[PDB]
RNA sequence: AGUAGUAACAAGAGUCUGCU
């Protein structure tokens, strides 16, 4: 009797037990080493799906650029990047005719939000390729480096503090024939280690002012940094994602804001929606495509993926789309929204970290970078990398490959959704006036397509019309991973619809473990995570109860805070048992103090200190909620009384790098922190609400200090000697400011 | 009272880099350099807490904890040690010190702890005195609506209770905004009359008045009651194929 | 104009004017009238404010005192409003609607100073109608000399007023000698352009028939569709089509499983061939410490022999493994304390791989090495399916005598849905706790937790990690089981994929010579003899020790510590079955789902056909499937599941009479069979899909 | 050797260990 779980599908339907087809309990696949190979794979695939385009040499970067659009039509079912401009413009014009006032209201809201957007909006989101350091930094760090390099040169429009003046400075900085940057350099010494007694190389990373050229600065400003996407499910082989820079991020924000304004008013778009909103949209399109009139109206549904979605959409098609949507609009708005497709059409790809090479006689290994991969013989590579470098050698410009056609993963998701929705919108009944008509739903690349007709030959004609119209605009439907059946069961972005019943499996189920901040924060975050997965992601009640039990078990293990009546004897169990013995009401001790678990399904929305407050001892609640506690940081007025518990402590932080001295580059973060602390000394509401002002920090602080001295003098709360001391200190600070 | 902070600013202006950063960066640019983080990040903070709690001193505390708790416990546990030649305002602390403080620390008064978190105690009062009904299993069709996750105050919208709060606790930094409602001055007078004998930071009573007065709306999938006292128990009252009939206390 | 202002005034007035013009969005190089007007307003306000003091008594002295006027003009609007709010909160006066220029502490008055080019009276009436409704004092100057304040009342001395009048008249006369006074009285949107570098970038990002960005932009804006889509569809080849091939599972083939050598065991511990030395109610004065419980479980086994290599690891040095076991047993014999760190001998250095990495240098020193070849990147060698993994999954779905999961307590159940969820959860936990998969969860959690703690505290130590689990009997007696030992290597883990090498030494009663392809990476010794008491007879069976070099990552240990999400996922599957039932039957269908004491669910395939089982067998099989997904996690399994989900949904679309169809079925089969290379669990899943396909084919004739 | 899989780790830039 050999056991087979798939025979469970003999009794229950597949959509009722589809969760067995998601092996999401083990570790997802990770990439080891560099991502140069996946980058060169993407470059070669993008230039091979477009190879019948026109080759030009960029007058500004010197990079070879391939232009596939308005080229020869495809002759086979391979992925092709020959999108037609007139067909794209016809589809956008038909989308405008179908939705009157959509483009006008979306462009109006985009103009309303351009003039009311700070530079701080670029401090939010994912990490950014810092062109100063040739690495990836966080968003605020790379933005501060960009603003510092701009204002050390003659570009200070960003002192206005709004995004469009920063973008004006970005476009103005391309004229600088010698940009002055502050790059991290490295000194190397050889030191014997005192523990292992081995000769290591101590690296001291400092700073150094370098002078880029116009060409080098433009190559760095057009660079997308590529790296391998790790921890991705559902795939056998890895792929490369890319991060943009700082010169392109605000323009991409404005274009994606426009396209987000478009896609919210479209019924056939699955972006930007949530967990149950997508289910309601699936039910809406199945409802609207099941209005039978005659005796037999056939209705079929394609569950469709697209093959090589980002490799085939050109930025010039996005330029034509963003110039057609912004029609009848001011020219500053059209140019500002058109900058980002121009930057993506002239873009370049940083090829990762290089490759590891190995000498088997000297028994050494060396990581040689992607810039060093040009002046090295082809005999030292393996076969795949030699083929890659032979195919990519004509595209290299100063360590980077020119990726002029195609996009990268996750740059314009909503604009590509707009193009797919325009293809879906072509197939209405009295627009086509045909024997078939299609509706459906469009994500970034996934789609569901309902085609109604009178005969199955009309269904086939509609599938062929949709497929060839997609091939006209550079969209390639995956024939291997799409299928078609009658309407009633389908799949859209791991949502499985069967006769009304929708199964959501778009999100991986979390571990429901400890978050890792402190004790009270992890308790609150864990109960909130269980509650939000119950509300949004269809988590069943018994699974949520077992999730509470697994979270309490992992929480009690991690912080070593098992109950007082337990037989486990950890490092903290003696003090916890001493607290357990002298406590009268044991139900009021927190879980971090050895108390019982109060939580269930009904009180997940209530914090633990509030939940056990009536059960606490008076002495225990006085000690736990003592406002003079030494674990939480106190801010001065003497300091204020704390209103947090003693379990909101701070873990010991460690950001050290092996054999790396980086105190020469870590000083500026501490200086920025001290400046923000003394500004919050002078202004009590700089951390409750963000302060505004084009004046300097020192000017604002001195202007506050003089007027507070004068008000305290005129109210009698200060003497004239302290007033004169404050005013003489402000005069001395102003004299050192001007000198 | 105004002299030590300006002498600290003078000692910062005597440093050249701090003077250049204070003179060049503006008040609108210090929201960008407030998050300037430079260093090697961590990718698994959960695993970091796992292997860091197994060490003896994972907690980082101040120097005042050298004089508030002893060095050794009653059982022989070292509650705190020093750092490697760092006599700063920061030492390392075992969670045995936290359990020590919770079992044998100084008892105080906690009378302001319910009134800061009065919203959560109100939620607990509605849940403790609520009455449940029979569960009904059917096909639950939840519609995404903009609902009120925080009801706020009457006669105050979301852009006006914030101005009341900016008047009450940070009055010299309101800017050009004035009180344009008759209820605003009464609420402002009452909140300033309450918050006078309080040694709690103004940010904490600002967030207290924010969760008392500022209304918050959110798109949520609801099939049933869309009131504010039903949005908070959405996890308890409905699911994919059932419906828990509930009546909150009040 | 511009040059007269810099040749004329003080640098303070110019600095204030440049700050105001940079704030408001102007520049001195573009406007000459507005720059000189802002400088004139600032100069009049500064001459109004300066040389006015209030002494310690209160009288205005004009020359250690304080000033009389607080300047609000020229300060930035946030700074000026901060000053205004601080003054208005010091006194009782309400705030003005707009920003004033000065504040007089003596009269306590907001002074507004407006200097025009026209007559004093008209500009005064304009500013009086504008600043109306508040007690803001006004004071209007001009270049003619006349003034008109609020109701012709003046708080300032006549000498300072005459001095400012003389300064303004001298300024008018200097502009008259400069000839710029004529265009001064007559002086009373968004832009985003392309610089030439970005213009030449924009002229190269077009469709190829265009050469200018504005030409293409005018083409896009003046575009009208005239059937271009149909004209391109008629001109495209007919070979670009999506032909719908009809899908029928009776006509499709099975998955092409690979060939070659048999798939070997690659789990980090022994699953069904692991025996345990157990102690019942341990009170050996360590009681929880892993090495103390390891010695307490090692003391319950007499019958150690001289160890001998009985099955060799074919690619290694088996004498090193023999010496590793001898050194480990001798160091356990002589250990002191709570932790055991082995002396780094040469056989332990071979078995843990110390010295096998080449010394990583930087490229700038190693440019002159001739034989510097790239790291080779070969695909995995394919392997054939063997019966041992099916036997392992058969054993993992069975019941034990021990209770292997201890859940923490909840709050009390008050809501009726909490009672329903507790009934469902207790049914699943009663059916699933005594399973072998729960024992594997316990083993993986303990091994990965202990390996992570030892890897992140003792990085330069060869630390002995005993494989310990704990359980409860049917009577609630605690039992502590020992399965073997893990000797940890050097773990300086920086990446998430950096490997710490370890050595596993696991006790067993299973002879490795019966299935020798399974134990490829192992070197099995014969360490003892055990008097095994069967039901009637008592046999003397040899106790083997499986010794191998393995390795793990920080990501793998992190996911092994989180192994109770297998119990979460299996309960989620069973609960989604119950929820999809109750969404149609409209009642709590939990009780007619677990109290089915008949066999209703097909879960097996005997030679007599397809076998059915109860719901508890199904929940144990779903738990075992999640556990084996966690143990043998790979990219092959991920790709295979994601690709064969489509074929499962196609078979379901056929069974629902929904007329399924495909576009490239051979490509789907190639995408499925590309992810089946050498992992035993993905090979068993491929065989499982083939068995399910044959079952659903024979179900429909 | 082993982990592993399209390229890497197998060290020298990324005083601690107790889950019934």
């Amino acid at each position: 009797m050999d056991v087979n779980p798939m025979l469970i599908f003999l009794k229950v339907p597949v959509q009722n037990a589809i969760s067995t087809t998601f092996p999401y309990t083990g570790d997802p696949p990770y990439s080891h080493g560099t991502g140069t190979g996946y980058t060169m794979d993407t470059v070669i695939r993008t230039h091979d799906y477009s190879s019948r385009g026109i080759w030009k040499t960029n007058s500004e970067t010197g990079a070879q650029q391939l232009n596939p659009i308005d080229g020869p039509l495809p002759e086979d079912n391979e992925p092709s990047g020959y999108a037609q401009t007139d067909c794209v413009l016809e589809l956008i014009e038909g989308l405008d005719r179908s939705h009157p006032g959509l483009f006008e209201t979306a462009c109006q809201e985009t103009i309303d939000a351009i003039q009311q957007t700070r530079v701080d909006k670029l401090t939010q989101g994912r990490q950014t390729y810092d062109w100063t350091l040739n690495r990836n930094q966080p968003a605020a760090t790379a933005l501060a480096n960009t603003i510092e390099v701009f204002r050390k040169n003659g570009y200070k429009l960003n002192e206005s503090g709004r995004l469009i003046d920063f973008l004006k400075d970005v476009l103005l900085s391309f004229e600088n024939d010698s940009m002055e940057v502050t790059t991290h350099f490295q000194k190397k010494k050889r030191i014997r280690d005192n523990h292992s007694k081995k000769m290591i190389t101590q690296r001291t990373i400092g700073k150094k002012r370098v002078k880029l050229t116009k060409k080098n600065y433009l190559i760095r400003a057009l660079t997308l940094n590529t790296m391998t996407k790790d921890a991705e499910r559902g795939k056998l082989k890895r792929r490369a994602i890319a991060t943009p820079g700082m010169q392109i991020r605000g323009f991409v924000y404005f274009v994606e804001l426009l396209a987000r304004n478009i896609c919210e008013r479209l019924e056939q778009s699955g972006l930007p929606v949530g967990g149950n909103e997508k289910k309601a949209k699936l039910a809406n399109v199945i409802k609207k495509m099941m209005a039978k009139s005659t005796d037999e109206e056939l209705s079929y549904t394609i569950t469709g993926d697209n093959t090589k979605w980002n490799e085939n959409q050109n930025p010039r098609i996005f330029l034509a789309m963003v110039l057609r949507i912004t029609a009848g609009q001011p020219e500053w708005f059209r140019d500002l929204l058109a900058v980002a497709p121009i930057m993506f059409s002239n873009k370049v790809a940083r090829l990762g970290r290089g490759y590891m090479f190995e000498s088997k006689s000297m028994h050494l290994r060396t990581q040689i970078s992607a810039e060093n991969l040009s002046d090295i013989n082809l005999r030292y590579f393996n076969e795949d990398t030699k083929k890659k470098i032979e195919k990519i050698r004509h595209l290299m410009v100063e360590g980077t490959a020119s990726l002029s056609p195609g996009m990268m993963m996750g740059m314009f998701n909503m604009l590509s959704t707009v193009l797919g929705v325009s293809v879906l919108n072509l197939g209405q009944r009295e627009i086509l006036k045909r024997t078939y008509w299609w509706d459906g739903l469009q994500s970034s690349d996934d789609f569901a397509l309902i085609i109604n007709g009178h005969f199955k030959e009309d269904i086939q004609q509609g599938v062929n019309h949709f497929y060839r119209t997609c091939k006209l605009v550079g969209i390639n439907m995956s024939q291997k991973k799409s299928y078609i059946n009658k309407t009633g069961t389908f799949e859209f972005t791991s949502f499985f619809y069967r006769y009304g019943f929708v199964a959501n499996f778009s999100m991986e189920l979390p571990s429901f473990g400890v978050a890792g901040n402190n004790e009270s924060a992890d308790m609150s975050i864990g109960t909130t995570v269980i509650k939000t997965n119950m509300i949004n992601n269809d988590l069943g009640p018994a699974t949520a109860q077992m999730a509470i039990q697994l979270f309490i078990k992992d929480y009690r293990y991690t912080y070593r805070c098992h109950r007082g009546d337990t037989n486990l004897e950890t490092r903290r169990t003696k003090s916890i048992k001493r607290l357990w013995t002298e406590t009268i009401s044991k139900a009021g001790l927190l879980v971090a103090d050895g108390g019982p678990n109060p939580y269930n399904l009904r009180n997940l929305h209530i914090p633990e200190v509030c939940l056990k407050w009536s059960l606490m001892d008076p002495d225990y609640r006085g000690r736990l909620c003592n406002p003079n506690n030494p674990f939480v940081h106190h801010m001065e007025v003497l300091e204020y009384d704390a209103v947090a518990t003693t379990h909101s402590w701070t873990p010991k932080r460690n950001r050290s790098i092996l054999n790396t001295n980086q105190r020469g580059i870590l000083e500026d973060e501490r200086i920025y922190q001290k400046c923000c602390q003394v500004f919050e000394k002078f202004f009590p509401s700089s951390t409750y609400r963000r302060p505004i002002g084009m004046a300097s920090m020192l000017d604002a602080m001195l202007s506050r200090a003089r007027i507070d001295a004068r008000i305290d003098l005129e109210s009698g709360r200060i003497s004239s000697q302290d007033f004169s001391e404050i005013t003489n200190t402000c005069k001395a600070i102003e004299a050192l400011k001007r000198q | 009272s105004g002299m030590e902070r300006i002498k600290e600013l003078m000692e910062m202006v005597k440093n050249s880099r701090m003077r250049e950063i204070l003179t060049t960066t503006s008040v609108d640019h210090m929201a960008v350099i407030k998050k300037y983080t430079s260093g090697r990040q961590e990718k698994n903070p959960a695993l970091r807490m796992k292997w860091m709690m197994a060490m003896k001193y994972p907690i980082s505390a101040s120097s005042r904890i050298r004089e508030m708790i002893p060095e050794k416990d009653e059982d022989g546990n070292t509650l705190w040690t020093n750092t490697k030649d760092a006599g700063s305002n920061r030492v390392l602390v075992s969670p045995n010190a936290v359990t020590w403080w919770n079992r044998a620390g100084p008892v105080s008064d906690v009378v302001h702890y319910p009134r800061v978190y009065k919203m959560y105690f109100d939620r607990l009062e509605r849940l403790t005195h609520g009455t449940f009904g029979p569960v009904k299993f059917y096909n639950q069709v939840k519609v995404r609506k903009r609902v009120d996750i925080n009801p706020g105050h009457k006669d105050l919208t979301s852009r006006e209770a914030q101005e009341v709060i900016m008047e009450v606790v940070f009055p010299n930094e309101v800017g050009a905004r004035t009180l344009s409602s008759d209820a605003q001055l009464t609420i402002t007078k009452e909140k300033k009359e309450e918050l006078k004998n309080c040694k709690i930071s103004p940010i904490m009573v600002a967030y207290m008045l924010e969760r008392e007065l500022v209304r918050r709306t959110r798109f949520l999938p609801i099939a049933g009651a869309t009131s504010s006292t039903y949005v908070e128990v959405l996890h308890l009252t409905q699911g994919t194929c059932w419906e828990q009939q509930y009546t909150p206390g009040g | 104009m511009e040059n007269f202002v810099r040749t004329n005034f003080n640098p303070m007035i110019l600095e204030r004017a440049e700050k105001t013009m940079k704030e408001y969005g102007e520049n001195p190089q573009n406007e000459g009238n507005k720059f000189a007007a802002i400088s004139t307003h600032m100069e009049v306000c500064f001459m109004y404010s300066d040389f006015h003091f209030i002494d310690l008594e209160g009288n205005t002295i004009v020359k250690m005192l304080k000033h009389r006027f607080e300047i609000i003009e020229g300060q930035e609007r946030n700074i000026a409003w901060t000053i205004v709010n601080s003054i208005c909160n010091m006194t009782e006066n309400s705030k003005p609607r707009f920003l004033p220029d000065l504040y007089d502490y003596k009269t306590n008055k907001f002074i507004e100073i407006g200097v025009t080019r026209r007559k004093v009276e008209d500009y005064y009436y304009e500013k009086a109608s504008k600043l109306k409704g508040e007690n803001v004092y006004i004071h209007i100057f001009s270049f003619d000399g006349e003034e008109m304040a609020t109701d012709d009342e003046y708080i300032l001395d006549e000498e300072s007023r005459a001095r400012i009048k003389t300064r303004l008249f001298v300024l008018r006369q200097e502009l008259a000698t400069a000839g710029l006074w004529d265009s001064f009285r007559q002086s009373e949107e968004e832009e985003f352009s392309y610089p030439p570098t970005f213009q030449r970038l924009a002229n190269q990002s077009l469709p190829p028939s265009f050469k200018d960005y504005h030409q293409f932009k005018a083409y896009v804006s003046s575009f009208k569709a005239n059937g271009n889509i149909e004209a391109k569809l008629g001109a495209m080849s007919e070979k670009v089509n999506a032909q719908i091939e009809s899908f029928d599972p009776r006509t499709i083939r099975e998955l092409e499983l690979p060939e070659g050598k048999f798939c070997t065991q690659r789990s980090k511990f022994l699953l069904m061939d692991a025996m345990k030395l157990s102690v019942l109610n341990p009170a050996h004065e360590g009681e929880g410490i892993p090495m103390k419980d390891a010695k307490a479980c090692l003391d319950t086994f007499w019958g150690w022999k001289k160890a001998t290599i009985i099955k060799k690891h074919e690619k290694g040095v088996n004498t090193n493994y023999l010496m590793i076991w001898e050194q480990l047993l001798e160091s356990i014999k002589e250990m002191e304390g709570k932790f055991l760190n082995l002396k780094k001998t040469n056989h332990l250095k071979w078995g843990l791989g110390e010295g096998q990495a080449p010394e990583k240098m930087d490229f700038e020193d190693c440019k002159e090495v001739p034989d510097l070849f790239q790291y080779k990147s070969e695909p995995p060698e394919k392997r054939k399916l063997a019966s041992w993994i099916q036997s392992e999954f058969n054993k993992a779905s069975e019941l034990t005598n021990s209770n292997w999961i201890e859940f923490d307590e909840l709050g009390n159940d008050v809501a009726p849905i909490e009672h329903i969820a507790s009934r469902r959860r207790n049914f699943f936990t009663a059916e699933v706790s005594q399973c072998r998969a729960s024992e594997y969860i316990m083993k993986a959690v303990y091994i990965n937790t202990a390996l992570l703690n030892s890897s992140c505290t003792a990085m330069e130590e060869y630390q002995v990690i005993p494989i310990i689990t704990k359980c409860r009997d049917t009577s609630g007696q605690r039992r502590t089981n020992l399965y073997g030992f893990i000797i940890k290597g050097r773990s300086h883990l920086r990446n998430d994929t950096d490997v710490v090498n370890f050595i596993s030494l696991e006790f067993s009663l299973t002879d490795p010579r019966n299935e020798i392809h399974k134990w490829e990476k192992y070197c099995v010794l014969e360490i003892g003899d055990m008097e095994i008491r069967t039901s009637i007879s008592t046999i003397m069976k040899p106790v083997y020790l499986y010794v191998r070099t393995n390795g793990t990552s920080k990501i793998k240990m992190k996911w092994g510590m989180e192994m109770r999400r297998c119990l979460l996922q299996s309960l989620q599957q069973v609960e989604s079955m119950i929820e999809a039932e109750s969404a149609v039957k409209e009642k709590d269908m939990t009780e007619p789902f677990f109290r089915n004491r008949e066999n209703d669910w097909p879960i097996g395939e005997s030679p007599q056909g397809i076998e059915k089982g109860t719901i508890g067998k199904v929940c144990r099989v779903l738990l075992a499937k999640s556990v084996f997904n966690s143990i043998y996690a790979s990219a092959q399994l991920e790709g295979f599941s994601a690709e064969s989900r489509k074929l499962l949904l196609l078979i379901q679309a056929f069974r629902d009479n929904l007329d399924p169809g495909t576009f490239d079925l051979k490509g789907l089969y190639e995408a499925i069979e590309e992810c089946i290379i050498n992992d035993p669990w993905v090979l068993l899943n491929a065989s499982w899909f083939n068995s399910f396909l044959k079952a659903v084919q024979l179900s429909m004739g």
